[PDB]
Parts: C-alpha cells; structure tokens; sequence
C-alpha cells in the first residue's frame, strides 16, 4: 500500500470507516459500505438493503480544538419505499441524538462523536437506470474529535536541515 | 499547572495528585497578587535569517477574565487580560526589542545607529604557525563603523589560499608559511587585510 | 487466426470501494477500432491537467472465452483497456441455431 | 422487508404518509400519494385528479425540541387549469391554518402538526409529455412533532462493549 | 526561457513548487508534481501513488503585510481507498499545524508558512476513465511570506521618464 | 473610424492601453495586448510568451470622484508553466504596489494609477486546443484617475433647444 | 507513394508540467482530411478573444514507423498537428495475417 513514515501515527478517525463499522454491528445482514460493490449491482429486481455513507465537503476542522467536522451523506438503498423509509428513520434515531457518544471501531479505536447535526433533510431520489431500488438520502454534519493533536514539526525541520541546511 | 495557577491567582506547587493521578484545584478564600514576569517573542524569518520581535514587561497581573462558554465544538480556552506594571528595580513596565541576523541586516535602515559606511578587521597583520602550536589558528572579527560585528555576515575569500586559508568564519588557521590577502565580502561595501603565516 | 495474448486482471471491488484486481490468467483477442471503414475518435475531458485520452474499441473474442465484465486487459503493447458490459452476441443463429464462434466485447482505453 | 433490531421503536412520522392519509380522508374518490402509479398513468386524455406529497430538503429537525421540520412540496394534476387551481386552494386552506392540529394516521398513531407555511407559492408548471394534465406545484414548510425523543445510547454501548470490548 | 530585466529580483514563493518539494522530501519514493506527467499516465492498473497540488483563485494578497494567500487544492491519487486516505491524512496532518513553520525549498530559499486552514473537506470523487484509481481531493487556505516587499517604482519612473518623457 | 463632435474630448483612459504600453516598455521583445494576434497564433510547438489584459465588468466608476475603476485580467502565456510563473510574478510585483504612480502611456498622456489590488489571484489553467502552452491567469481590481471630470452639459442642452427648442 | 515529410517533436511532460519537446527527427505520413468522400469541419472555442480553430484529421504512415502518441507534427506547410492517441490498426489481418502496410494516426491541428 503506502509506506508512510515511520515516525508518524495516524491523527484524524475515518468517518465513513467509524459509522460503516457501526452500521455493519447494528444492522448485521444489510451490507453498509463508501461504495457500490460490483456484487451488489449485480441483483436488482429482488435487491438486498444497503446503506452507503460518503464524505462530503463541509464544516472547519480544528486542529487546535482537536475536532474534525465534515459533512456526511447517507444513502439507504431499498426495494421498497417504506423500507428505505424505516431505514433511514432508524439511522436519523441512531445520529441525531449523539452527543460525546464513544464506539470503538473493528480497528479496536475508541472513537467520539461530538455532535451529528442534520443538513438537509431525508428525500426520496428519482429513480436512474436501476428502476427498482428506491433510495433515500440524507446530509449529515458529524463533528469527531481527532485521534491526536501532535504535530511532527520536530521531523519536518530535522528533513530539511539535514537535506538542504 | 502555570496556566491554572493564573487563572486561579493560587500557587499549585503543593498539588499533589492522588494515587490515581487525580487533582482538585480549590479556588482562594481572597484573590491573591501574584505578580509574573511575561515575555512575548515573535519571530519573523527573511530568507533563513529571523528577527525575534519581543516585549519585556516584567510585573505583569492578571486584571480580568473572560466568560468561558462550554460546548462540544470547542475546547475550554482561558483568556485573562494581564496588565503590565511598573517594576521598581528594571524603572520599566514594557520594553519592546528586536534581535537576529535581520535586524542585523535592517537595523541601519531602521535609523538605530549609524549608517553602515566602513568596515574593518580588526587584527591589521596577524601572525600563525604552520606546526601545531598554540597561535596555530586565529579569529577574524569584521566589524563596521555601526559597532556591529558582521563576522557571521561577511563571507572572507583568500587570494592565495597555499599561505593562509581563511573560509567563511573567519578561520585562520593556515596551510603554509606566508603571507595571504584576505578580502572581506559583502555586497555594497567590501573589506580587506593581510594574513601572514610563520611557524 | 491472428489473435493477439492479452492478460486479463479479475476481481471485485468490496463495499469500501477497494479495488482487489490480480492477475487471472491469458485470453486472445482481435481488437476492433472501429465498427466498420472507418475509427473511433479519441476524446479528452478538457478539465484534467494532463494529457489523457479517452478511447471505446471492441474485442472480437472466441465464445466460452475467459473473460467477463470489469476484467481490466493489458497488451503485449503496453496499452490497457477496461472491458465494459457483457458480451455481446454470445447467441447462435436465432434461425438456425448456427454458432459463427466469436463474441464481440466493448473496451473502454483506461490509459 | 427490514428486519430492525428488536430495541427499536420508531421516533419519527412520515410527513408524506400523513398528509397521504389526511387527503385521502378528505378526498375519498380522487387518489393521493406519493408516487405516479402505473395505472394513473394509463389515461392521459381523460385524466383523474390526483395530489402527490414529496418530502423536500428543507428545515432543520430538533431532536433536543422534538420537532421534526421538512419542506413538503404538493403537486395537484387535473385535466383542468381551474380545476387544479381550486384544488391547490382546498390543500393551502387545509394545510396553512394548522396550530398544533392533532391527526390519526391509518397506523392508529394521532400525529400533532406544530405549524405548516408555505414556502414558495402555487404555480401552474408547463405542460410536458403528458399535454392534456394541468399542474399546480407548491411547497410548504411543515413542522411535526416526533413520536419519541428516546435515544438508544444504552443499545450502541452494549453493542461495541460485548462485540469488540 | 524568459528574459526579466536585470534589476528585478523574485518577490512571491511558488507555493505549488514549496509543497511539492515538501513532500518529495517527506515522500521521497512516491512523486508529486503540478501536473499529470505522460509517463504516470501510462500505467492505470497498477497505479503508483502520487500527489498533485494546485493553486487556486481565493484570498487576498497584502503586499503592504509581506502576506502571499493562496488556495491549494491537493489531489491524492493512489489505487485504494484506504491508501488514499491515509495519505490524505498524512497531508493533513502535515499542513494543518503549520504556524510560522520554516522550510528550506530546493532552490535554497527557506520560506515560511504563516498558515494552513481547511476550505474544503477532504472527499472520494467519483471515477472518470481512469477507473481503477481512487482520488481524495481536498483545498487549503495557505498564506506564506513574501520574499521581499521591495517595489520598483523607480525603475519604471525612469523607463517612463528616458523613452517618453 | 468614428467622428466624435469637435467640441468632446477624452474624459477616461484605457487601462488595457496604459498596462500594454507599460509592458512593452518593461518587457521590450515580449508582446503584450488585449488581443490574439493571428501570427501569434501561427506557431505554437515554439510559441513565444505573451501577456493579455482584459477590461472586465467590475468595480464601480466614480465620475464626482475622478476615478475609474475596472477589472483587469491577465493572462500570461509562454511556453512553460515555470516561465508562466515567473512573468505572473512580475507582474503582480509590478501592479501590487502601485499607489497614486504616475505613466506617461504611447499617446503622451501621464495617466496615474490610483490603486491595484488582486481579486482573483494567479491559476494555472487547463491547456484547450493549444496543448503546448501553459496560461496563468489572475484578475486584478484597477483605479486609475480620469482625464477629467468636466461636463458637457452645455452642448447637450444647445442641441434640443436649437433643434426641437 | 506520395507522402509527406513531417517534423516530430518527441518530449515527456514532467511532474511540474514543464513541456520538454524537441526536434526528433522527421516521419513521412499521408494526411486524411475526412473519413471519405466528406470533410472534417473547423470548430472554434467561441470564448476565446482570437481567430483560432480547432481540426481533428488522419494521418496515414508506414507501420513501424517513429510516430508516437503525444509527437508533434509540423508540415512544410507550417501547420502543426498534435498525435492524440495510438496508433490504429496496426496489427496483421486477423483472417490471415496480411499487412496492409499502413496505420492510421488521429491527428488534431494545434494552431
């Protein structure tokens, strides 16, 4: 994959990793993923339930504060209106009410949602070329605080005072 | 611990935390007069050679405090408004300064001193030993008619190199018996010397 | 006939969008570059810093061969292609029943 | 459909469904909802009146103040330009004059309607494919109270604390 | 190239040009550039990483404050998500600290970050042809020191006052 | 060309003008104006650097204040982005600091630029049909001084009063 | 044949965007202005404060020949042309084998 640093540790929680991984122990059987899996495209007449979280642009982080906002979308995929409908009801019920709420994530991380805001509202897509899966989204504004505030200042002189100065 | 001790107006030295590292910070039956000495640097970096701007007040006392608002978007900040006083032994109750090689460099501009016009080194004919002696090397010391030393400024090229090699700090530790024209360089202005070598 | 090896890389994109492409194995093809006498023109998407160009062919490939959709192709050339649908006309003669062997499939240019 | 957790009881009501219920209440013989069905759509040239909800993003929801806000937009089709324009003013005499207005759904649960305005006004759309369907739009900012406030912190808690803890 | 006249000396750092030799330093394995270079381009299914910074129209430059603002949008190209993210982390992580941070470019002039915020939220954009690579972009506020303050007023009073006047 | 009446002189400068002289001046072998020349447009695998200014719809004149102001665009074209760079530096080093500076422009006239901020700054945009140039683009807010605010009035008033008066 | 001597540019784009193009030699190609008994039609961009259009042609050359995408083409014309894609049908006919001896370059005229 990527060979970062050795010196540097991960400081910002993946959103979309923290809520998959709640939504997945929640909800066991429906699949809940930041993607379209090419398996899952491949029924569509009789289509399991999903749930789909993208990040989206939105909210100032604040290092200082050790907050991360950001703007999450939530797409709960169905064969049926009322089902999509039940579904998001549930993940509204889940986000809305979190307020310094802890969940340790399958990375073994305790993660800690500050507060989970709504943006806009939950609305029922028109239907694309998958004609029988009725999707209903939502825009969440979800504030988690950083896994660390530490700057790597320190390394970052040492590179350019032992290359260059 | 500082930052609560000036909050609270208390000394927290004797805060022992618990055996669960769990401390308690009661608050003063009367707000004591705890008097600080506070510096406020600032560095501004032109090319790699900074100018440390700062203050120097050094009886300052914390006057008030403002309203801490406690959400979950933001962390508990502390914003108390010290004032400077006048501390008896130093006569002043704020002194701003300036420091760094580009004060060095802005200095005369700025009108502090007089206009850089000359410059000298001041040993006019040293003398070093080729063996490694206690005169084996020497310091040379540039320094303008501002009174400034210019030395980690001013690059020192050597005409004759085989006599006396002297880099860019000035060294004058030498390679062989002879005598070697140093010449100072600078950009505007320029100096010269002679260094003679003798075992 | 001609033919020409290309190697196929299969797999699936899990639900976080990952994608797990290895090497499955060989397959030969004749590339189409256009539907008849004349080309398919390359296109740009006029909003990418670089120069990239976008390309649709088809690979004319045996019937029962070892390849599917969302199978990336590389080249002996180098050149690598994205097959994008199902094959097409993997049917025999609706008349007849006739087989004439091949099954046409649509390459998208991924470099 | 979706199988969700045993735990869980629904917290918020379906504006859509509701006013779908209220309609169809007022209106017996004219059809309501929130979708075309495909039988409607199989007469155009003599076209039945019939009222769509569609359930916009709009408002901000207050999980804290139990209030459930949304911008519904209502589409009134007629065969007549008069005809939906006296329809549109039954559903804006209906829906605007609500205060805290109390309404049993055919679920048997009696919603409370906190306040309803209209946001942008009635409007009557250019005809499309269908030539012969007069349709007026408009959009209301309704406002409903929630089912239940209760959060299922206790659930989540449990959940990563015997998976994962 | 491009002949500047003799007595005119660089006043603005290449923002683009600092980050990318920062990054180069910090990755020095993986490539970054102001641009898509032909022969990265050429291979898509095993797709090296690499880093784009861009510079875009936002903020305001005071030459009066010695201040250069500028929006930088990084791109992170690699062939996962995950890998992505993480790098788009480590960007982050590295740039939003920054407070009169130093830095030694490969020109051997040390510029000077004065600050690093966010405008837009790191997000997963959706794949163009290239399909097997997953992009995260995201756009910093970056304001850094100018080289020199110093204007040229005479030189061009006396271009003005020997040809014309 | 156009036969103004002999009692009207100018009352406004032309900015794109005053900078193109001002360019030619300060870059001699470069060309510089507000127009594509169709022989500039004849080479292009070695195409020499230009610089375009653009009056645009911006800022607003103050005729009782004598003063003009506009949006200047420019747009550098050479063949390299470094060489781009390094003229839109030159550029924003000569226009920023300009406060109340006088140029005597080509027709013989000391026009006086009042002040020049940048609006929008410098980017690097997509290359289009001409592939072998990079453009860098940045659009500055210009006020310069008018020739003067006098008035015709008299001679609008002469003209009704000896025709229809 | 007839032909036509080209000068080719040759030069790889570097990560900052640099353009490095020089003079690699010359190539001898047949230029195409249509896809048959028709011709391509000059575009302009419509936002751009000039007279420049925009032509997309063909241009037919030996196979094997030292002509390669993103290679720039000035004629003695002094038109200038920039190959956009690879090369088509350059490959044996999948029947038999034959070579007809010619590929077929997408060229779109950069002046």
């Amino acid at each position: 994959a990527v060979v970062l640093p050795d010196w540097y540790e991960e400081a910002f929680v993946n959103v979309e990793n923290l809520f998959i991984d709640m939504f997945t122990d929640l909800l066991p059987d429906y699949e809940s993923g930041c993607w379209a899996p090419d398996d899952w495209l491949a029924d569509e007449i009789e289509v399991k339930p999903t749930i789909w979280f993208f990040r989206l642009p939105g909210g100032r982080v604040d290092w200082d504060g050790r907050k991360d906002e950001c703007q999450l979308q939530v797409m709960v995929v169905t064969g049926s209106r009322d089902d999509s409908w039940r579904l998001m009801d549930f993940v509204r019920a889940m986000l809305l009410p979190m307020q310094g709420d802890k969940y340790k994530m399958a990375d073994g991380y305790t993660a800690q949602i500050r507060c989970a805001g709504e943006v806009a509202g939950p609305q029922l897509l028109t239907p694309g070329q998958r004609i029988d899966t009725r999707v209903v989204t939502a825009t969440f504004k979800v504030s988690v605080s950083m896994k660390s505030a530490k700057n790597y200042k320190q390394k970052l002189y040492e590179l350019w005072q032992a290359l260059r100065g | 611990r500082n930052v609560l001790e000036l909050i609270w107006t208390q000394d927290f030295s004797n805060i022992q935390p618990s055996e669960f590292g769990g401390i308690v910070l009661e608050a003063p039956k009367v707000p004591k007069n705890i008097y600080y000495r506070a510096i406020l640097v600032g560095m501004d970096d032109r090319n790699d050679r900074p100018i440390w701007l700062y203050w120097l007040m050094p009886k300052v006392k914390l006057d008030k405090l403002d309203n801490q608002t406690l959400n979950d978007d933001n962390v508990i900040e502390y914003k108390p408004t010290l004032k400077a006083f006048r501390d008896d032994v130093v006569g002043y109750s704020v002194a701003q300064g300036f420091a760094g090689p580009g004060w060095r460099d802005l200095v005369a501009t700025a009108g502090f001193g007089e206009a850089l016009t000359a410059l000298t080194i001041t040993p006019g004919s040293p003398t070093v030993t080729v063996a490694t002696g206690a005169s084996h090397t020497a310091q040379l010391l540039v320094e303008g008619d501002n009174g400034i030393n210019y030395t980690p400024d001013v690059v020192f090229t050597s005409s004759a190199p085989d006599k006396a090699s002297v880099s860019a700090a000035g060294l004058v530790t030498g390679v062989a018996a002879g005598s070697a024209t140093i010449t100072a360089t600078k950009g505007a202005l320029t100096a010269t010397a002679t260094v003679t070598v003798t075992a | 006939m001609n033919d020409e090896t290309l190697t196929v890389y299969r797999g699936a994109t899990d639900n976080k969008g990952n994608p797990n492409k290895q090497v499955h194995g060989t397959v030969k093809g004749v590339f189409a570059w256009g539907p008849g006498t004349s080309t398919n023109k390359f296109g740009r998407d006029r909003n990418f810093k670089g120069e990239s160009s976008s390309l649709t062919a088809e690979l004319y490939v045996k019937r029962g061969a070892d390849l599917k959709a969302r199978d990336r192709i590389r080249r002996a050339n180098g050149e690598e292609y994205s097959v994008v649908g199902h094959a097409a006309w993997d049917q025999g003669h609706p008349f007849d029943g006739f087989d004439f062997g091949y099954m046409v499939f649509q390459v998208e240019a991924v470099n």
